[PDB]
């Protein structure tokens, strides 16, 4: 059960003004 | 005199028209200079301080982008979707209402007017794959001559002949994978296949500045890799789509991959969070597909296949399978030859010894060089292997020869050679120099071996029948 | 006085020029003092309440910048996306119509104005580590001389010679590698080199010391690791697009990586993650693919030479693997007379014997002390290296010794020296100082090792034949 790292990934945002 | 510009929106027989002007749209009429007839929807018009149209110009050129989703009924309205996925409804233009309206095409659009004045072919496919056609040639690789002529006919002969291909039914392969130990020559390979390809594709037809290449896409390895979570498998299936709309029966597509070992990796098996679960069978599903693919060939290039997953390699989908091999002692001379042009300036001595005559004398330097390379002597005793049970096995350097190291070899003798000229004034090259480069070459390199088992030690593992557990170097 | 200030957009036959202005675009006629033939697109201009052009002035220097996408076939125009993905067509001005603009560039834009100017990425924090030029030159590093030479040979001779190396058809080195224990000297070869490049740029091209800077990139390590998946990779690409886009085949710029074990790994050594895994291919796919770095060299330095990935390691990538050896008597001669500079200040005990002689007497001093440190007596032994046969071996401080120990010993002996002169006011280095500095440090340098080390030890094991099982101190 080695400790492992991880890597993100990002989702999209809907933003008006 | 300043005058202010509007967009027209619609034509009355009054001779009044609407000008969507100041984000706003007001009923105004037409100078008689101008004729109402002569405009056109869409068609950018000029007026001044009473509002009047003086001057009708052309349609607008810059703006917004927007994809084509529908066209409605009346033929006269389209409905289209935002950058933020936002639906609108437009007007075409005059020049939209040779080329064709389809959905799907990019449109160049105004939203305060609502209308799409041009559509703008996005051909994103162009950017980030298209490259300068290197100039290495088939004549500049050595020592393969039975690998060239499989990936050579596999790209060419179902094109040379396609009659005689039709006649037998035979369908070109869409898979050609490369695979060998590092510096071997699969990248030389594939830059000479670009390379014909492009200048095949000049030849047939013309935009020689461009396009040319276009028929060959480069990618990188984690070039395709993303930050969100879909864009990569929107940019696979992109690629396909444009390589299976750019191939034609006489076109082929050439979609090389670099470094096969980043993508395409076994699904699962991931301690980081390089999930291919997702990539992967986006791959798959276009290579392979519910419908085939045609006059498409994929050629992946990668010094580790063991780390590729099996279904991509499943013959039908990477049927055509190509290993380049350590260069042997002919392989050796013929890469020897390829470097040592007779061009190359020669030391007065070398010429005298064989009364000018440059072949003979570059042949026999690259015997010599050859036969010393691959010499069984003890100063070349690279590695000791100590198997299972096995015995005390010994590896020379002629075990772990490549083209890379021959041409460094030959690059540092240049180097010497040129020192020697500016510390001494005497130019040319001498064997010496060559014997010199060589010692230097495996004394630097003797560095290299690690604890570790790729193929070749898998190979000799297999040929011992013992795995390997031992290896040292030969120091003293 | 009050005067207003717009944009220049397209320029007609009539003395008429179209400007946007207060959020509109106009058409204007120009004052009799500006001529219409010298305005550009995209040139700012002033303007007043009578609304007439009267100045040219430069382009807009701030605002949105928008990555650009790709180039329109009219060369005018060109697609460019918003930071949310929104995607716009927009002129191009003068200045972008020197280097091609090519895609992948965030170029500065106004998006309501609908042109470009400029454009620029975060590898340039990479030029901000080096913001100080260091001043250490070849002059202060001692006990290299054939390292050095092989350095300058690979950097600084190709560009000095440019006409032998064409007529010799040879490219300058495409990387090299420096490997050795740790504090034998790599990072003052690799600060030397860029000082020497940072010299050689501010002498050749220009005084300003930011160009001249700007052709050497630091990476530090692991500062390519990113959280997100696939933005280390665009870093790297990043990288090296900057680094060709400086070359110029007369101007090399030079990427050092330091501790290439941190980044680079074997591809299976990677046991919590495997993040090098995809960031090498990437690395290889740059340095050798389909188009190749012409003028680009990559310079790393690392202690562990094997656990670098075999293919990093290959000829015509790391072409030179320059191994840097733990100094000997002379190498330690070399770096005392490197630290210690005749301007020191002596006791005038010292000076007595030897007239004043400040020269000879440091000269002595030097010899002397490194006599004492190259000694194999009882009182230096410190640990018995056993092997499976049987060898023991005797160990002693001069085995571990680099120019590290050599300036911390001179650093102790410096404030032991200057405690004396507070305590009792007499100042002057004496020889007997350098003695207990060089018995203190062997002392606190005593319980270092840990049980098993492969730090150093892996070679000598080699060497024997048999692997260690057990070392001990050897004190009192
Ligand atoms: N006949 C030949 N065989 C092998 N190598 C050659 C030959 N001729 C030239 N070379 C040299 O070998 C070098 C490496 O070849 P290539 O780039 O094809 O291997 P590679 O794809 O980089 O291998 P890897 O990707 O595993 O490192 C080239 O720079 C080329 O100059
Ligand atoms: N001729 C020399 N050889 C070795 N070291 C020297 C020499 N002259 C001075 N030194 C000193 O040695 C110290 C260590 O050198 P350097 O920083 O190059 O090693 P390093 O690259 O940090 O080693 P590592 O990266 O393995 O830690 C420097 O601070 C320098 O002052
Ligand atoms: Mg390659
Ligand atoms: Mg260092």
């Amino acid at each position: 059960g080695s400790m492992a790292q991880e890597q993100t990934k990002r989702g999209g945002g809907g933003g008006d003004d | 005199p300043p005058s202010g510009y509007g967009v027209l929106l619609a034509t009355h027989d009054d001779d009044t028209v609407d000008v969507f002007t100041s984000g706003r749209k007001m009923r105004l009429t037409c100078s008689p200079n101008i004729d109402a007839a002569s405009l056109k929807k869409g068609q950018t018009v000029r007026l001044n301080e009473a509002l009047t149209v003086v001057e009708a110009g052309t349609f607008e050129a810059v703006g917004e982008i927007s994809t084509l989703r529908e066209i409605l009924a009346d033929g006269h309205r389209a409905l289209v979707v935002g950058h933020a996925d936002e639906e609108r409804v437009v007007w075409l233009a005059d020049p939209l209402i040779p080329r064709k309206l389809r959905p799907g095409d990019s449109l160049l659009v105004d939203t305060k007017a609502g209308y799409a004045f041009e559509r703008i072919p996005k051909a994103e496919v162009e950017d980030l794959v298209l490259e300068e056609v290197p100039d290495v040639s088939y004549a500049d690789i050595g020592g393969l001559s039975r690998q060239i002529e499989q990936i050579r006919d596999a790209v060419e002969l179902p094109f040379l002949h396609k009659e005689l291909y039709r006649e037998y039914s035979l369908r070109p392969p869409k898979g050609v994978l490369l695979y060998g130990p590092p510096g071997c020559g699969k990248t030389l390979i594939a830059k000479a296949v670009a390379n014909s390809l492009a200048k095949k594709m000049a030849e047939v037809r013309g935009d020689d500045a461009h396009e040319a290449k276009s028929y060959f896409l480069n990618i990188k390895g984690p070039e395709l890799l993303n930050k969100f979570v879909g864009e990569t498998e929107r940019h696979i299936r992109l690629i396909f789509q444009r390589a299976r709309e750019k191939a034609s029966e006489g076109t082929p597509v050439i979609v090389f991959f670099d470094e096969m070992d980043s993508i395409f990796r076994t699904r699962g098996t991931g301690v980081s969070s390089d999930v291919e679960t997702t990539v992967v069978p986006q791959l798959l599903s276009e290579i392979d597909g519910v419908e085939g693919l045609e006059n498409v060939i994929v050629i992946g290039a990668s010094n580790r296949e063991d780390m590729i997953d099996p279904a991509i390699l499943r013959p039908g989908r990477l049927d055509v399978k190509i290993k380049i091999e350590r260069p042997d002692a002919e392989a050796a001379q013929d890469i020897y030859s390829k470097y040592l042009t007779e061009f190359l300036p020669v030391h007065a001595d070398d010429l005298a010894e064989f009364d000018g005559d440059r072949s003979a004398c570059i042949k026999a330097m690259i015997e010599k060089v050859v036969d010393r390379m691959y010499a069984e002597i003890d100063d070349n005793r690279f590695l000791e292997v100590t198997y299972a049970n096995g015995d005390k096995e010994v590896m020379y350097f002629k075990d772990f020869n490549s083209g890379a190291m021959i041409q460094n070899v030959v690059d540092r003798a240049k180097k010497n050679a040129i020192k020697s000229v500016l510390e001494t004034g005497q130019p040319g090259l001498r064997i010496q120099h060559l014997l010199d480069s060589i010692v230097d070459e495996f004394a630097e390199n003797e560095d290299l071996p690690n604890t570790t088992n790729p193929d070749d030690w898998a190979r000799i593992s297999g040929k011992k029948g013992e795995r390997i557990v031992y290896i040292r170097t030969l120091v003293t």
